[PDB]
């Protein structure tokens, strides 16, 4: 955990669509971990 | 031809094939080494999605190629 | 243009990939000048 | 058709042609201008490379296009 980027303002597609869009492997790392979480958790 | 596949944390992957393996091919062979199911793949060659109806040649991917591999998450 | 991008920390992959996947002359100019430099350097 | 074609240190080159001109034809006439052969070059235009087997028409390559000529390093 170092330097990261605030994902907590992002959308649906906007991630996936990131995703399948972009290939920033950070990016690809953040956006799963906070796409996971959103359903996880709720807060 | 070899072909490498680096995961998110940085694991990569080393699997050998050619220029007319499809990519669904290659999700396959991943599948069978790691865990991860064909819908939950996707290749990723430098801003470049690599679709499940192509071969490494539709792509140029030649050898010593780093795909990035990207768990594709649901949808609809 | 001024000053070129020290592409020492790329990788043979990323800048082949770059060139093969990459679309701006002033890249390609620097991925090209690092990898000749590879072969011409040599200690 | 005439279509522009810059090089690296920044020459340009004009080539007569037509939307029917395969890329590989292009590479040939580069070929004779200057001393760069087929297999050591790669066109890219729109942001997009272009392949061997293909037309000018097959990427909307109209007349007074830019195409980025670079040589293909051969190695891996």
């Amino acid at each position: 955990g170092t330097k990261k980027y605030d994902l907590s303002k992002w959308k649906y597609a906007e991630l996936r669509d990131t995703i399948n869009t972009s290939c920033d492997i950070e990016l690809l790392a953040a956006c799963r971990e906070e796409f996971h979480r959103r359903l996880k958790v709720y807060h | 031809m070899q072909i490498f596949v680096k995961t998110l944390t940085g694991k990569t992957i080393t699997l050998e094939v050619e220029p007319s393996d499809t990519i669904e091919n290659v999700k396959a062979k991943i599948q069978d080494k790691e865990g991860i199911p064909p819908d939950q793949q996707r290749l990723i060659f430098a801003g470049k999605q690599l679709e499940d109806g192509r071969t490494l040649s539709d792509y140029n991917i030649q050898k010593e190629s780093t795909l990035h591999l990207v768990l594709r998450l649901r949808g609809c």
